[PDB]
């Protein structure tokens, strides 16, 4: 049966409606009326109704009125999608996407439901957009708007990535995030959509908190997922498999770290990319690259999350020491070693602290002293990272060639501590070998 | 052939009325309508490596008469073919990186793909001398080697219906490189044992 | 209510049989760039296209045997056969309901479903067929050269015509006096 | 955006657009017969941007440079 | 062709003039030649490489089969110029000869040796 | 079932001849 083949393809590629019963049946298709209803209504009362609907939401909103003059207009009361040219209809799928992404914050309300079936009774965006809509309508995934939704939903219509949902379409309850999860963990080709229509909206910054805990939460638990299920224990294909991980996530969380205005998503960005370096045994330079990309995006509305997410980067990370450009954000941090305190409470920040220190030593400027002297007398470092960053500190001491007056400030000072810190300083100056008295009479002179 | 020909003869490229062989350091050109030697181009140097054509020659498509040799230094010559005549030469960025190892032409205009020795990778506009992209490609030992664009019009952007997709082969490797140009020219995947 | 369709070339280097269909499908209307499809039937014989008169329903007849009836604007297909021998020509009659085959030594005609209502026996080594609509006339050029008029309602043959001269070589039927031109091999 | 580079050969060829079957498909009008080499390159430039459109990408981060890094995907 | 029954036995068999060897043929594409005292077969022959007979190769591909039976199976007799080549004077099921004899495609069989 | 691949058949892509460059 190639031919019923070729023809059943025909078929499901056919968009418009050449019978009486088949007319009727795509006029049928509606989320507000039911039915037997909806079968008898003309383009002019739902276009009153749905156009009350559309002046709540627009008298809710500013940004809806561009839409009042091309999607909601007197004239698109009369327009057939299905007779313009393939521009006109790539222009309104533009327009109509645009519309989505601006009315999903509020899809929770009857107005922006009516402006929706105005939508989908003229335009069928349910056909025709079956993407956006079905992505704009996922973050509600359990309300009854969203089984109603799955209900008029075409089948063959659906993307691939999308079908998942057919038991929720043949018995019509809604779909859980444990169902929508394990195909993201399953196909990337879903994952990458929800990330995709996400970031899609936030760089038009039409985001909402809803929008933004709905792809953290999926991104995250399908991360978590994917490494389960990445995880090999032959070398090279967890090798192959963490290649695939970063050449999958890459271009999403390379983004979502930096994008400056959403600090939500950059919130979320930073969720995933601390379970990415907690779970998934990545290597070092991997995870220099996250530290300096965080580095790089932070603000100050994300500063103690991002540093949090740092603390488990430099935490998981085999080197000792951060690769520059790290230290000297972290340089650029108000209260480092206060909030450091703060967040060593609850997440061992030994390692960053110990890496900070050595990257600051490793600088021949004089403008880190302060934060050296606080990192040193933090009681944050271990007696040995403390007994190395000091040898470290003198060594630099004696490899300058003022600058030597600071720096014997410094040390007298650190000698000179007065807890367990100044007890592994001085048990450090015996195990070097090395007197005090002689650097200290040479700076006092 | 010509008589004083004492050198293999590495790649042969057929273009307009004329088809030109890079032998090693010469190019012999004949003319393809009536299959008769025309003149012959002899690229020069002041060292004695230099002066090696690898990488070798090819042709832009809307390039009226122009072959572009790559040299064991990291010069891409320009020479008009009728009149035999060296008309811009265009130098490697970052001289560190050495030997021209390949360069084609991409499916935009006038704009080549160098493949350097160092490791390399640029797409540079051949009339404005100036680079469009620049991709650390290689690996020091592991040089790229052979390069080919897509001229589909889809296949990048991690959606599949966007263009600008470049595979990327090395010799010492059997694994090709596919890589993404839109944004920086990101990699997206890497097909690995495609040969032994 | 509708328009006329045309395309008119604007330049005066550009010419209008110079337009590829890939240019026409892009400048048009998607309901009607929709209609433009292919079949790949390839393994049984030259296929012979005929639409029913609304231009609803085409039957379509491979030279092998087989025969199928498609809705071809929503895709579906009413019926497919396969029926063995050769097939000379296949034609709707008055809808698409019934059509008619011309098989290797008769006629057949068909219903929706493709069940076989009956074959015309009279009608023997049909080459050509022609299918009257204002009466209700099937009239059949044989090989031999002999001429046919079966009335389809009543089933009765109205009037044999021998053409005295030669086989013939083609036929077709004058929508307007509902005449046969037939045309013949000398 | 200056061409750096000028050639000094396609002032002085001339091409025939009339006479080739393939070339006769880039004239503009029913007059244009004899081309200079610079018009001709223009002609052809037109023609490949008829054949194939210019692509978006012939129209920096840590983690971006780290993806188009090649040395990072090493075995 | 593994499991038809029909084109397994041997409709005919003769001794060599020597009288150490059968040879052996049936309804089927080999000869055997058997050894009378040795019991094995010392060669087996193929009578005909034709591939217009019918049973000459065990294994048809799968590129003759239509969706309509097989491509040496459509009554093809309708596509002839010829009259006397256009009519089917034939019996229905009539294996043992008849004057009508369409007779396209034959089997191959070996009905003495 | 989807995400499978169907036949291959050769798609019609028009090139620049190069033969022009002359």
């Amino acid at each position: 049966s190639s031919l019923a083949q070729q023809l059943a393809q025909i078929a499901a590629n056919s968009r418009s409606s050449f019978n009486v019963k088949a007319l009727k049946a795509s006029h049928s298709k509606s989320l507000i009326w039911e039915p037997r209803v909806a079968v008898s209504q003309t383009f002019a009362e739902i276009y009153s109704q749905c156009y009350e609907g559309f002046k709540e939401l627009c008298h809710l909103d500013s940004r809806f009125v561009p839409f009042d003059a091309t999607l909601f207009s007197a004239q698109s009361q009369e327009v057939d999608r299905t007779q313009m040219t393939a521009e006109e209809n790539a222009a309104l799928d533009k327009r109509v996407d645009s519309f989505l992404h601006l009315v999903g914050s509020r899809l929770r309300l009857m107005p922006a439901i009516k402006a929706v079936e105005w939508l989908i009774r003229r335009f069928r965006i349910h056909e025709f957009n079956t993407g956006t809509l079905l992505a704009t309508f996922l973050p509600y995934h359990t309300i009854p708007a969203f089984v109603t939704l799955l209900s008029i939903l075409p089948v063959q219509r659906i993307p691939i990535e999308y079908r998942f949902l057919d038991p929720y379409i043949k018995s019509l309850t809604p779909p859980p995030r444990a169902a929508i999860v394990q195909q993201a963990t399953n196909r990337p080709d879903l994952l990458s959509a929800i990330s995709r229509y996400t970031l899609d909206s936030c760089r038009a910054k039409q985001e909402y908190p809803g929008l933004i805990s709905f792809w953290g939460g999926i991104m995250a638990e399908a991360v978590n997922g994917m490494i389960d299920k990445m995880r090999s224990g032959r070398r090279a294909i967890q090798l192959e498999n963490d290649h695939l991980l970063l050449q999958q996530i890459g271009p999403v969380l390379s983004e979502a770290m930096v994008m400056k205005d959403v600090p939500g998503i950059q919130i979320a960005s930073y969720m995933v990319v601390a379970i990415l370096a907690a779970k998934g045994s990545l290597n070092d330079n991997i995870l220099t690259a996250f530290m300096e990309q965080l580095v790089h995006g932070w603000t100050v509305d994300t500063l103690r999350p991002g540093l949090v997410c740092l603390t488990m980067l430099a935490q998981h990370r085999s080197a000792k020491q951060l690769s520059g450009r790290v230290a000297k954000a972290v340089i650029k941090v108000p209260d480092l070693v206060s909030s450091l305190r703060d967040i060593s409470k609850e997440h061992q920040v030994d390692k960053l602290a110990n890496g900070l220190v050595l990257a600051f030593v490793d600088r021949g400027d004089i403008r880190t002293l302060p934060v050296i002297n606080s990192l040193l007398l933090s009681e944050l470092l271990q007696e040995k990272q403390a007994k190395v960053a000091y040898k470290a500190l003198l060594l630099a001491a004696h490899k300058i060639d003022n600058i030597r007056k600071q720096v014997g400030s410094a040390l007298v000072r650190l000698s000179q501590a007065e807890g367990d810190v100044g007890d592994a300083i001085r048990t450090a100056i015996q195990e070097v070998d090395f007197n005090i008295e002689e650097l200290e009479l040479k700076l006092g002179a | 052939l010509p008589s004083d020909l004492d050198q293999p003869i590495k790649q042969i490229l057929i273009f307009g009325g004329w088809i030109v062989a890079c032998a090693l350091t010469r190019i012999e050109v004949w003319k393809a309508a009536t299959l008769e030697h025309y003149t012959t181009i002899f690229p020069a140097a002041s060292k004695k490596g230099d002066n090696e054509l690898t990488g070798g020659a090819i042709n832009m498509p809307t390039f009226l008469n122009k072959i572009f040799v790559g040299r064991k230094d990291g010069w891409v010559e320009i020479w008009n073919v009728s009149t035999g005549k060296l008309i811009y030469t265009l130098l490697p960025p970052s001289p560190d990186c050495g030997a021209v190892t390949c360069l084609q032409p991409t499916p935009a205009l006038s704009l080549l793909a160098i493949a350097y020795s160092g490791g390399p990778l640029v797409i540079q506009n051949v009339l404005t001398d100036k680079t469009v992209l620049l991709l650390e490609a290689g690996t020091d030992d592991a040089p790229v080697t052979s390069i080919s664009f897509r001229t589909d019009g889809l296949g990048a952007g991690q959606d599949g219906r966007k263009d600008g997709v470049m595979a990327t082969a090395t010799s010492v490797s059997g694994d090709v490189t596919f890589w993404d140009l839109n944004k920086g020219g990101r990699i997206m995947g890497v097909l690995r044992s495609a040969h032994n | 209510e509708n328009q006329t369709g045309f395309l008119e070339p604007e330049g005066e280097l550009e010419r209008t049989y110079k337009v590829r269909q890939d240019e026409i499908v892009k400048e048009v209307a998607v309901e009607v760039a929709q209609k433009k499809f292919e079949l790949k039937l390839t393994e049984l014989g030259p296929y012979t296209c005929e639409y029913s008169r609304n231009g609803r329903d085409l039957i379509l007849a491979g030279r092998k045997g087989h025969v199928a009836t498609m809705d071809w604007r929503e895709g579906k297909l009413g019926c497919e056969l396969q029926l063995g021998e050769t097939v000379r020509d296949a034609r709707f009659l008055h809808n698409n309901q019934f059509f008619a085959v011309a098989q290797k030594k008769y006629v057949y005609i068909y219903d929706h479903n493709g069940v076989e209502i009956h074959c015309l026996r009279k009608h023997v080594e049909v080459s050509h067929m022609e299918f009257l609509p204002y009466h209700f006339l099937l009239a059949t050029l044989s090989i031999s050269g002999q001429l046919k008029y079966q009335d389809t309602s009543t089933g009765q043959i109205v009037a044999e015509i021998a053409t005295k001269h030669g086989t013939p070589v083609s036929l077709t039927q004058n929508p307007y006096n509902a005449i046969l031109h037939i045309g013949q091999q000398n | 955006d200056a061409p750096a580079w000028e050639d000094s050969d396609d002032e002085r060829l001339t091409i025939s657009l009339a006479g080739a079957t393939r070339l006769r498909k880039l004239r503009i009008s029913e007059s244009e017969d004899l081309v200079s080499g610079i018009e001709y390159a223009r002609r052809l430039r037109q023609q490949y941007l008829r054949l194939y459109p210019q692509p978006d990408w012939a129209k920096p981060l840590p983690l971006d440079s780290f993806l188009r890094d090649a040395n990072s995907f090493k075995v | 062709a593994a499991n038809v029954a029909g084109t397994k036995n041997f409709n005919t068999i003769r001794y060599s003039m020597d009288g150490t060897c059968l040879l052996a043929g049936g309804n089927s594409k080999y000869i055997c030649l058997y050894s009378t005292t040795t019991m094995v077969l010392l060669k087996k022959f193929t009578v005909s490489v034709n591939l217009s007979l019918s049973g000459t190769q065990e294994f048809l591909n799968s590129k003759l089969m239509t969706e309509a039976g097989p491509v040496g199976l459509l009554d093809d007799q309708g596509e002839a110029s010829d009259l006397e080549d256009r009519i089917d004077r034939s019996l229905p099921g009539s294996k043992r000869g008849d004057p009508g004899a369409r007779k396209k495609f034959p089997e191959v069989r070996v009905s003495g040796v | 079932p989807v995400g499978m691949p169907a036949k291959w058949d050769v798609k019609e892509a028009r090139k620049y001849n190069i033969e022009a460059d002359g």
